[PDB]
């Protein structure tokens, strides 16, 4: 049955769940919204940059540098090993 | 690390591509659609595979955005006699 | 110890520049811009990147200040007449003949 | 073994220090930085490092005080028309004819 949940993924998944979650409040509050609005995570839509700036009261352009920064020390080597063992 | 394929060469460090030594500048949607083209040579990539790579996800609009631009793509680089990038209609394109 | 591209020489460790026959005076921004750009001459840089490095990280300010700099070399560096640097639309900037 | 830039003949062992020709008297902390300056010629002198090397580890004060320094060996070294130890903001200072 390839359709079948093969139901070891299942609890990797949710763990990486979790896991992200916890990486994601490693950050400011302000950057980690961001990236859930921006990749669809609360919701099941990745928003765009204006539908961030409408909802954040900020420019395009700073919604662009602070995406830069976010990914930049998001980057950093002990989320990134943490992350690196999920796959 | 130069990718290749016959007549194209790019270059990622660079960012210009060569028909056998003749480059030619490119707009960076069309430049990244070659890119993950070339690196995927001799593979079909179905339109939803092209939208959400090279486009982002979010892309609400229509499909005929990457026809425009492979026909500008082929208007620029295929230019040549021989036919390179290919289409399979309804499924995709392949430059080969 | 020395860096070179072209018509373009830098030595940092006397920190002195050399264009196809006299230096100029560069403030550090513009220097670090310059010993960056030619640290990685024939690879592409975009502003993301460029601010992180060349300025602080704790940077908030605006990033027109990135093209007013680039200005202030066009001003400086470009007057031959190669485009010593070029200004690749939505990707950023890079040094290259 | 002895020290010289252009028009500053600079000795160590002796411990005198000469502008083209005249001796001049100076304390250890400017002779130290300015022996220290062309032991490293050709190279801009920066703040942290001035104060790492030339001063102590331990150092809590301000930095104005290198401003200071600069100001004292201009007016008493470098009163001659030319320039011999160059400013340059946020990096710091070289030693350099104009």
């Amino acid at each position: 049955d390839s359709e079948a949940v093969v139901a070891v993924d299942a609890v990797s998944f949710t763990l990486l769940q979790d896991q992200l979650q916890s990486v994601l409040d490693t950050l400011s509050e302000r950057e980690a919204g961001v990236v859930r609005l921006r990749f669809g995570l609360t919701d099941g839509q990745p928003r765009t940059l204006d539908e961030i700036g409408q909802v954040y009261g900020v420019t395009r352009e700073r919604i662009r540098q602070i995406e830069s920064k976010t990914m930049s020390k998001l980057r950093h080597p002990s989320r990134s090993q943490v992350l690196r063992d999920y796959l | 690390v130069r990718l290749t394929f016959a007549d194209i060469e790019l270059d990622e460090e660079t960012h210009e591509v060569w028909k056998a030594g003749q480059p030619v500048s490119l707009s960076p949607t069309e430049f990244t659609l070659l890119r993950y083209f070339v690196i995927n040579a001799g593979t079909v990539l179905s339109k939803p595979k092209i939208l959400d790579h090279v486009w982002r996800y979010d892309f609400g609009g229509d499909v005929n955005v990457v026809e425009s631009y492979v026909s500008y793509l082929r208007r620029k680089i295929d230019t040549g006699e021989k036919r390179l990038l290919h289409t399979l209609r309804g499924v995709g394109y392949v430059l080969r």
